């Protein structure tokens, strides 16, 4: 997806 | 009828009986060097626009595609042979079938295993010329003409790691040989474009202490150390921190030995790259989760959350392209493509990319594997 990567 | 040759090893090149052709536009020669990279494989059109267009293609780039093969084999065809053959077009998608030894990348491989087994073999003035006959195959940066391209960047990253073993080994070959005083000057200017490159300071280090110069290899490992330290938050490695240990207490060297030690450990690696057939070995990336094996199909295989990656992992956390594995011809090496979350290889965070050893424990934010080089046995 081109959705905005999570962060850890 | 005539000689046909490429270069990948500096500015894309095309020559026929050694006369430089051009080869396009920018698109047109990405084509080419996508083919050249993958010499003797199919590459698919999926991947021929990822890779001149990434994010934005044309609504004709298929069109664009088809007429950048026409007029790369009417090119082709001033050799001629047919470049219908040359360059074939497979239902999966376009092969440029060449020799290896037609690559200058092919032929850097080629000399540096010749000069792999003659140092495991105690022939090291001959495992110096095939190393310098190596060397010799570059010309410049890697595709320096496409570097505005983003598959350039870890492709052209992956073969500096081989392009340094190149040079370590050729210094350890000529330390081998009695000739320690006359390579300290190239590796001095080579730890300065590679500061952070451990192997290069060791050969360093062990020419001045066998050039009887003690205190300059005593000052060349603090130097180390400061940069090491400050730079990257690091210690030395224990070969720099035995090879210290050992000056300081005026110990001897074994030259020679460490030499066929060396080659004898990539000649391990060579043969876990070789069937049995003579092909190469398909490497792997398995999960550890689930038990899916995915093979390592070309030059790069692309790992990410997008759809378009190689390697598609669905997690939120994982960046749309987050990394590469390259396929050198020599080293499988894997790239951090600056992602938000990291890369972990046996089981720490990467800087940039790091060289792939068979069986390594691979982690992409949650998921994890085993890089595995040699032959399944298996299915």
């Amino acid at each position: 997806s081109l959705e905005v990567t999570e962060a850890d | 009828e005539k000689r046909l040759d490429f270069g990948l090893l500096g500015p894309l090149q095309m020559t026929i009986d050694g006369t430089p052709v051009p080869s396009g536009t920018p698109k047109q020669r990405a084509v080419l060097a996508m083919l050249v990279i993958n010499r003797n494989r199919p590459v698919g059109v999926d991947a021929l626009i990822t890779a001149l267009w990434e994010e934005w293609p044309p609504s004709g780039a298929r069109a664009s595609i088809h007429s950048y093969v026409s007029n790369l084999r009417k090119l082709l065809g001033g050799a001629g042979i047919d470049p219908r053959v040359v360059l074939a077009a497979a239902p999966p998608g376009y092969r440029l079938s060449i020799p290896d030894n037609t690559c200058d990348l092919g032929r850097f491989v080629a000399e540096k295993t010749a000069g792999v087994h003659a140092a495991a073999a105690g022939r090291f003035e001959q495992a110096s010329r095939h190393l310098s006959a190596a060397l010799r195959e570059w010309r410049g940066p890697v595709l320096d003409d496409l570097r505005d391209f983003q598959f350039v960047e870890p492709f052209a990253t992956a073969l500096v790691e081989d392009k340094v073993l190149a040079h370590t080994a050729k210094a350890e070959a000529e330390i081998a040989c009695g000739r320690a005083s006359a390579v300290i000057a190239e590796l001095e200017a080579l730890t300065f474009e590679h500061p952070y490159r451990e192997p290069l300071w060791t050969q360093l280090i062990t020419a001045y202490y066998l050039s009887d110069r003690q205190s300059d290899a005593l000052g060349a490992y603090r130097r180390v150390k400061t940069t090491l330290a400050d730079d990257l938050g690091i210690d030395p490695g224990p070969t720099l921190r035995a090879l210290n240990e050992r000056i300081l207490r005026q110990q001897p060297l074994d030259a020679k030995k460490s030499a066929k030690t060396t080659a004898a450990g990539t000649v391990t690696v060579l043969d876990q790259r070789t069937m049995a057939s003579g092909q190469q070995a398909v490497a792997y990336l398995h999960d550890i989760a689930s038990g899916r094996g995915y093979p390592l199909q070309a030059a790069a295989t692309r790992i990410g959350r997008l759809h378009d990656n190689d390697i598609v992992l669905d997690s939120a956390n994982v960046s749309r392209h987050h990394a590469v594995i390259v396929d050198t011809g020599t080293n499988y090496v894997i790239n951090d493509l600056r992602s938000s979350n990291g890369v972990h290889v046996q089981h720490e965070r990467i800087r940039s990319a790091v060289t792939l050893n068979d069986g390594d424990h691979i982690r992409i934010c949650d998921h994890e594997f085993t890089f595995q080089i040699s032959a399944g046995t298996h299915g």
